């Protein structure tokens, strides 16, 4: 557990010269568009299975429950 | 110049250090091995006692 140097330089600024929250809405529509758009592929195979099965949870149900209700 | 100097007394010394060290921003300059010389917010914070 050591740590490696890498030759850098690193200039840093006091944290009271500089604005804190405003870069949480700053650049808001494009950082929807980065969540949206390197996501649905993940919120698709997350989601459709889910769905998919509940509709047809609900499909078999009430065709069973139409065959059966005499 | 004696008398400015030596009518400085030790809460002269407070008053000015109060005036320009107590809570204020300092300016970092370092080289070397330096990957064990703490942040920049280990030296603002210690700019300030808590005990007091
Ligand atoms: C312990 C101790 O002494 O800490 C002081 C110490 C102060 O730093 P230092 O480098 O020892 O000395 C700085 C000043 O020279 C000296 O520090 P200071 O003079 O600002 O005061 C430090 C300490 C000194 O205490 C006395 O002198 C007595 O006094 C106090 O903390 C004042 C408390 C007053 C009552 C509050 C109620 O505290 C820290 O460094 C921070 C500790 C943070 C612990 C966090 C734990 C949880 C985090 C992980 C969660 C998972
Ligand atoms: C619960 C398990 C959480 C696992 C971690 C996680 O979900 O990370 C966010 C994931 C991808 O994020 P990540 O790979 O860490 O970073 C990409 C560059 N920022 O990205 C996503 O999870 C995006 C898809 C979310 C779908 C929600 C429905």
């Amino acid at each position: 557990k050591q740590i490696v140097p890498v030759k850098s330089v690193i200039y840093a600024l006091s944290p009271f010269q500089q604005k804190v929250m405003t870069g949480l809405w700053k650049d808001l529509p494009t950082k929807i568009h980065h969540k949206v758009s390197e996501n649905w592929i993940s919120a698709t195979l997350l989601l459709g299975p889910l769905v998919g099965t509940y509709a047809y949870v609900q499909n078999y149900l009430e065709k069973e429950k139409l065959h059966h209700r005499y | 110049l004696f008398a400015r100097i030596d009518a400085v007394d030790a809460s002269t010394i407070k008053r000015v250090a109060n005036r320009f060290i107590y809570d204020k921003d300092v300016a970092i300059a370092a080289m070397g091995p330096i990957q064990r010389l703490p942040d920049y917010n280990w030296f603002r914070r210690r700019t300030y006692w808590n005990r007091y």
